[PDB]
C-alpha cells in the first residue's frame, strides 16, 4: 500500500513562534509544450490514389474532404499564432553589453554562445540534443519561425530580464545594474535589502551552484523531457495507424484497387469501391477529430505558458507556486524543441529557530504594537524583528505604533520601550 | 475564386489543388521465358496414329 | 505499379523479390530478366498554393508548390517549397503574408523576403548607472473576447426523412 | 480588421449550418437523392437499401457537425472563462498581474458589450521621458550604511537625493527616508555624503 508521506508534527503551541535565520537560493525548471507538427492531408491521394475513374466515383459523394482540409488549415495556423503569442511579446531585439560582469552572478549557461555556430546557450543545446520520410498525400508542413528566430527570441528576453529589470516589460526599458534588481526583488517578498548587500558574495555562489546542478540535472535524467517528447510519439503514431488503415480490408473482398478494377466486372466492383471508400473516409475522419481534441489542449497548454512567460519573466509575481516552489524571484525562459522550458530562481527560508512571542507591549498603559515585524524573546530580552528573516532590533517607539491601552487585547507583556 | 466559391478573394494564402507529374511510359518486366512445349513432336511427327 | 526507377544500392537475398517499407509499400524491387535491384519513388507530388494580394488591389499571383525542388517542374527555393511569380529581396520587413520557415511575402509587384524579428535597440547597462522616468502618458487600450456563439437546434426527422 | 474574433465566429456558425444545408443534396452514391424518385421508380426490396446508404450517410454528416460544434462551444467556454476572469479582476479591481490587463502599469478597466462578445478599455500607465543617474547601493556615514526605505539614492553629480523608482521627485537625505544597518564595510559599492537631520 502506498505510502502519501513521512510523518511531522510541528510543535504548535500558544506563544511560539519560528523564525528562519538563513536562506537558500533555489532553482527549478518547468516543461510546457507550445506547438505540435502541422500536417496537411490530401483527399484523392489517401482515398485512393491515381485512379481516374475512383475519384469520378468519389467526386458524387461530397465536399467531405474539403471540410477536412479546412480544418487541417485552421489547426496549422492556430499553432503559428500559438508560437506567437507565445514568444512574440516584445517589439525590440535587445542585446547585453559586451563584458558581462553582473556583481558575480554567472550567466554562461543561459545566455548565447557565439562559439557555436548556432549562436544558444548551453542549456538549450542540451535539450535540442534531449529530444529526438514516405508519405501518401500526407504532408508536413513547416513552421513559420524557425528555430533560430526563437532563439533570438529568448535572448532578447534574456536580455531585457539581466539589463533592465522588470521595467522594459512596461513601457521603455530602463537599466540598472544587476545587484539593485535583486535587491528590489527581495524587497518584493517582504525581506529587506540590507540583507541581500550583507550576502550579496555568498547569493551569488549560491544562484551559480543551483544553476551547475541544474544543467546537470537534466544531462543525467532522460525523463524529464517527457511532456515535449510524447507529443512527437503521439503524433508520429497516429500518423502510422492512419497509414496502416490504408491497407486495411474493410469487408471487401480484396485491399487493393487495381485488383478489385481488374478482376470484377462493373456490377460488385462499385459496391466493393463504395464500402473501401466510405471505410477510409470514416478512418480520415476519425483522424481529424483527434487532430482537433489534441489540438485544443495544446492550445490550453500555449495560453498557459503565455501566461508564465508575461507574469513570471517580464515581471514578478506574487501567485503562490505559479513560478515554482518558494517564493518567485524572477525566471529564465530557454527555447526548446516544439515547446518552451522555464528556470524558475526562487528564495527558500532555511535554519529555522524557536522564539517566544507576544502580541504587544505594554508600556505605560499603552499597547505597542509592531509596524513592520514581530515581537520575539531569546529568553530574556525583548527585540521586533522581520517575519522572513532573524534581523532583532531594540524595539523603539519609530518602529512601533500606539494603539489603545494594554487592558483589552490578550496575551500582552510588560516591557519597556526605549525612545531615541 | 473557385475554390472559395467567390467573385472577390481576400488578401492572403489559399490552397487550390495538388501538382501531380503524369507518367508517360510502360514498362512490363517478365523473365525470359524458355519453356517450350513438345508442340514440334506431336505437330511434325510424320506418322499420325489411326 | 508507377514512379521512378532507379538504381538501389538495396541487396535482396536470392529468394527476395519485393521490397517493402515501415508503410508496407513496395520500393525496391527485383528485375526477372536480369537479375538487378531497382528503387521505387512515387512521382514527384506536391500541394499548390497561391498568394494573391487580394483581389480589390489587383489580380498578379505568386504561386508556391510544396516540397518539390525547383528543377522538377521569378523563381525563388525555399524550404516549404519551389515560389514562382515573385521576386527575393535582400531587404526585410514584417511578415505580411506567411509562407513558411522564415518567409514572408507581400505586394508592393509581389515581393518576398526574410521577415523582420523587431528594431535593434541595445541597452547600455553600468553597475553604477540607473534611468528614471521624468515623466508618464496615460494610454488606453481595447481587448476583444467572445463570449457566447450562436444557439442552435436541430429537427432529425424532419432533416434526415421530412 | 479590428474585431475579427467576432467576425470569425458569425462567419464559422453561418458556414458550418450552410454546409450541413447542402450535404442534403449529395447522392452519398446512391442513383438519386430524393425519397420521392427512388419511392415511385423502385420496389421495396431495393428501394429499402438505396433508403438505407441515404439515411446512413445523412446520419454520419449531421453527426460530424454535432461533434464540430461541440469542439467550438468548448473552446468558446474556455475563452469565456477567460473574460469572467478578466472582468472580474481588471474592472472590479487593479491587477499587479503584468499583461494582463493591458500592456505597462495597469489602473482601471471599462467593459463594454459587442454581438456575440465583450470589450474592455484597459486604461493604464505608461513611463516616459527616462533620465539616466548615477546610483549608489547605499550611503557610509560616520560608519554607518543607510539604505533607503523606499527609493534609491540618485545623484545629478554634485549633490545626493532619494527618489521614488517610477517617478524623479528628488529629495533631501534625511535620517527618517533612510534605516541605518550596520556598518559600510560590507556593503560593496557604498559611497560617502553626509545625511541632513531635522
Ligand atoms: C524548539 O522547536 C522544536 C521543533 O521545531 C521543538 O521540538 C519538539 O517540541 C515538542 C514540544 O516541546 C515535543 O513534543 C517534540 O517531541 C519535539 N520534537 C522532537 C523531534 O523531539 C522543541 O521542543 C523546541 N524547544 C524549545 C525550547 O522551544
Ligand atoms: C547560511 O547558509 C549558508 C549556506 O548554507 C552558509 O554558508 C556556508 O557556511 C559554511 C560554514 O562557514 C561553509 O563551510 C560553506 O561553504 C558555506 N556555503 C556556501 C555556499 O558558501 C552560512 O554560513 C549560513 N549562515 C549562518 C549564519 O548560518
Ligand atoms: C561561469 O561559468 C563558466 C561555465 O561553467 C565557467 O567557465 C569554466 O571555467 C573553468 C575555469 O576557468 C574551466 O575549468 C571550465 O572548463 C569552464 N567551463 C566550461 C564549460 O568550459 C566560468 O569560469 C564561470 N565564471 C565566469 C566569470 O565566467
Ligand atoms: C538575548 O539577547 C540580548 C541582546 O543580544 C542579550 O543581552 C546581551 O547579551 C550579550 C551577549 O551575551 C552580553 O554581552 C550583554 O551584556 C547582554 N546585555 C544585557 C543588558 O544583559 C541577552 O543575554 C540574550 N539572552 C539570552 C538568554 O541569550
Ligand atoms: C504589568 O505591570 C502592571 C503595572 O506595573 C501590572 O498591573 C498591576 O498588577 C497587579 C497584580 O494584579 C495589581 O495588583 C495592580 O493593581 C496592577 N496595577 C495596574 C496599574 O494595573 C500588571 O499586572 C503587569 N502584568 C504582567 C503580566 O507583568
Ligand atoms: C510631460 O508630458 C506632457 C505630455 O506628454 C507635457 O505636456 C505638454 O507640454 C507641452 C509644453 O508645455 C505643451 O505644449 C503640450 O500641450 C502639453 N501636452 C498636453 C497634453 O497638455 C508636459 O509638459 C511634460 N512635463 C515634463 C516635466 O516634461
Ligand atoms: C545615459 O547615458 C548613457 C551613457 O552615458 C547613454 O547610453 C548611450 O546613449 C547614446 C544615445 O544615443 C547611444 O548612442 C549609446 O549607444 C548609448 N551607450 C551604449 C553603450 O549603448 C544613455 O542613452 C543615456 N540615457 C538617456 C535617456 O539618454
Ligand atoms: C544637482 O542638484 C542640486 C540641487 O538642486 C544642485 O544644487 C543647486 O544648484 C542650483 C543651480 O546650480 C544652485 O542655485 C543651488 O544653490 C544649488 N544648491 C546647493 C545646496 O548647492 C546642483 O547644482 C545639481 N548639480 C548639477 C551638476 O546640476
Ligand atoms: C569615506 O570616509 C572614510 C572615513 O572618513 C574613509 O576612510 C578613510 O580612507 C582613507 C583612504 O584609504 C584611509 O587613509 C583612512 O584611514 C580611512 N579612515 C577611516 C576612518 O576609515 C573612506 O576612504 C571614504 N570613502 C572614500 C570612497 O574615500
Ligand atoms: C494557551 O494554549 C494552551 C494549549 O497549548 C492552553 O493550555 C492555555 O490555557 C492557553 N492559554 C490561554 C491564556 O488561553
Ligand atoms: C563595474 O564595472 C566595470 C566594467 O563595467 C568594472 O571594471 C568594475 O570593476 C565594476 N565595479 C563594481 C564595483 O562592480
Amino acid at each position: 500500500t502506498m505510502s502519501l508521506g513521512a510523518e511531522n508534527s510541528v510543535a504548535y503551541s500558544n506563544n511560539s513562534i519560528a523564525i528562519p535565520t538563513n536562506f537558500t537560493i533555489s532553482v527549478t525548471t518547468e516543461i510546457l509544450p507550445v506547438s505540435m507538427t502541422k500536417t496537411s492531408v490530401d483527399c484523392t491521394m489517401y482515398i485512393c490514389g491515381d485512379s481516374t475513374e475512383c475519384s469520378n466515383l468519389l467526386l458524387q459523394y461530397g465536399s467531405f474532404c474539403t471540410q477536412l482540409k479546412r480544418a487541417l488549415t485552421g489547426i496549422a495556423v492556430e499553432q503559428d499564432k500559438n508560437t506567437q503569442e507565445v514568444f512574440a511579446q516584445v517589439k525590440q531585439i535587445y542585446k547585453t553589453p559586451p563584458i558581462k560582469y553582473f556583481g558575480g552572478f554567472n550567466f554562461s549557461q543561459i545566455l548565447p554562445d557565439p562559439s557555436k555556430p548556432s549562436k544558444r546557450s548551453p542549456i538549450e543545446d542540451l535539450l535540442f540534443n534531449k529530444v529526438t520520410q514516405k508519405f501518401k498525400g500526407l504532408t508536413v508542413l513547416p513552421p513559420l519561425l524557425t528555430d533560430e528566430m526563437i532563439a533570438q527570441y529568448t535572448s532578447a528576453l534574456l536580455a531585457g530580464t539581466i539589463t533592465s529589470g522588470w521595467t522594459f516589460g512596461a513601457g521603455p526599458a530602463l537599466q540598472i545594474p544587476f545587484p539593485m534588481q535583486m535587491a528590489y526583488r527581495f524587497n518584493g517578498i517582504g525581506v529587506t535589502q540590507n540583507v541581500l548587500y550583507e550576502n550579496q558574495k555568498l547569493i551569488a555562489n549560491q544562484f551559480n551552484s543551483a544553476i551547475g546542478k541544474i544543467q546537470d540535472s537534466l544531462s543525467s535524467t532522460p525523463s524529464a523531457l517527457g511532456k515535449l517528447q510524447d507529443v512527437v510519439n503521439h503524433n508520429a503514431q497516429a500518423l502510422n495507424t492512419l497509414v496502416k488503415q490504408l491497407s486495411s480490408k474493410f469487408g471487401a473482398i480484396s485491399s487493393v484497387l487495381n485488383d478489385i478494377f481488374s478482376r470484377l466486372d462493373p456490377p460488385e466492383a462499385e459496391v466493393q469501391i463504395d464500402r473501401l471508400i466510405t471505410g477510409r473516409l470514416q478512418s480520415l475522419q476519425t483522424y481529424v477529430t483527434q487532430q482537433l481534441i489534441r489540438a485544443a489542449e495544446i492550445r490550453a497548454s500555449a495560453n498557459l505558458a503565455a501566461t508564465k512567460m508575461s507574469e513570471c519573466v517580464l515581471g514578478q509575481s506574487k501567485r503562490v507556486d505559479f513560478c515554482g516552489k518558494g517564493y518567485h524571484l524572477m525566471s529564465f525562459p530557454q527555447s526548446a524543441p516544439h515547446g518552451v522550458v522555464f528556470l524558475h530562481v526562487t528564495y527558500v527560508p532555511a535554519q529555522e529557530k524557536n522564539f517566544t512571542t507576544a502580541p504587544a507591549i505594554c508600556h505605560d498603559g499603552k499597547a505597542h504594537f509592531p509596524r513592520e515585524g514581530v515581537f520575539v524573546s531569546n529568553g530574556t530580552h525583548w527585540f521586533v524583528t522581520q517575519r522572513n528573516f532573524y534581523e532583532p532590533q531594540i524595539i523603539t517607539t519609530d518602529n512601533t505604533f500606539v494603539s489603545g491601552n494594554c487592558d483589552v487585547v490578550i496575551g500582552i507583556v510588560n516591557n519597556t520601550v526605549y525612545d531615541p | 475564386k473557385c475554390t472559395l466559391k467567390s467573385f472577390t478573394v481576400e488578401k492572403g494564402i489559399y490552397q487550390t489543388s495538388n501538382f501531380r507529374v503524369q507518367p508517360t511510359e510502360s514498362i512490363v518486366r517478365f523473365p525470359n521465358i524458355t519453356n517450350l512445349c513438345p508442340f514440334d513432336e506431336v505437330f511434325n511427327a510424320t506418322r499420325f496414329a489411326s | 505499379g508507377t514512379g521512378v526507377l532507379t538504381e538501389s544500392n538495396k541487396k535482396f537475398l536470392p529468394f527476395q523479390q519485393f521490397g517493402r517499407d515501415i508503410a508496407d509499400t513496395t520500393d525496391a524491387v527485383r528485375d526477372p530478366q536480369t537479375l538487378e535491384i531497382l528503387d521505387i519513388t512515387p512521382c514527384s507530388f506536391g500541394g499548390v498554393s497561391v498568394i494573391t494580394p487580394g483581389t480589390n488591389t489587383s489580380n498578379q499571383v505568386a504561386v508556391l508548390y510544396q516540397g518539390v525542388n525547383c528543377t522538377e517542374v521569378n523563381v525563388f527555393q525555399t524550404r516549404a517549397g519551389c515560389l514562382i511569380g515573385a521576386e527575393y529581396v535582400n531587404n526585410s520587413y514584417e511578415c505580411d503574408i506567411p509562407i513558411g520557415a522564415g518567409i514572408c511575402a507581400s505586394y508592393q509587384s509581389i515581393i518576398a523576403y526574410t521577415m523582420s524579428l523587431g528594431a535593434e535597440n541595445s541597452v547600455a547597462y553600468s553597475n553604477n548607472s540607473i534611468a528614471i522616468p521624468t515623466n508618464f502618458t496615460i494610454s488606453v487600450t481595447t481587448e476583444i473576447l467572445p463570449v457566447s456563439m450562436t444557439k442552435t437546434s436541430v429537427d432529425c426527422t424532419m432533416y434526415i426523412c421530412g
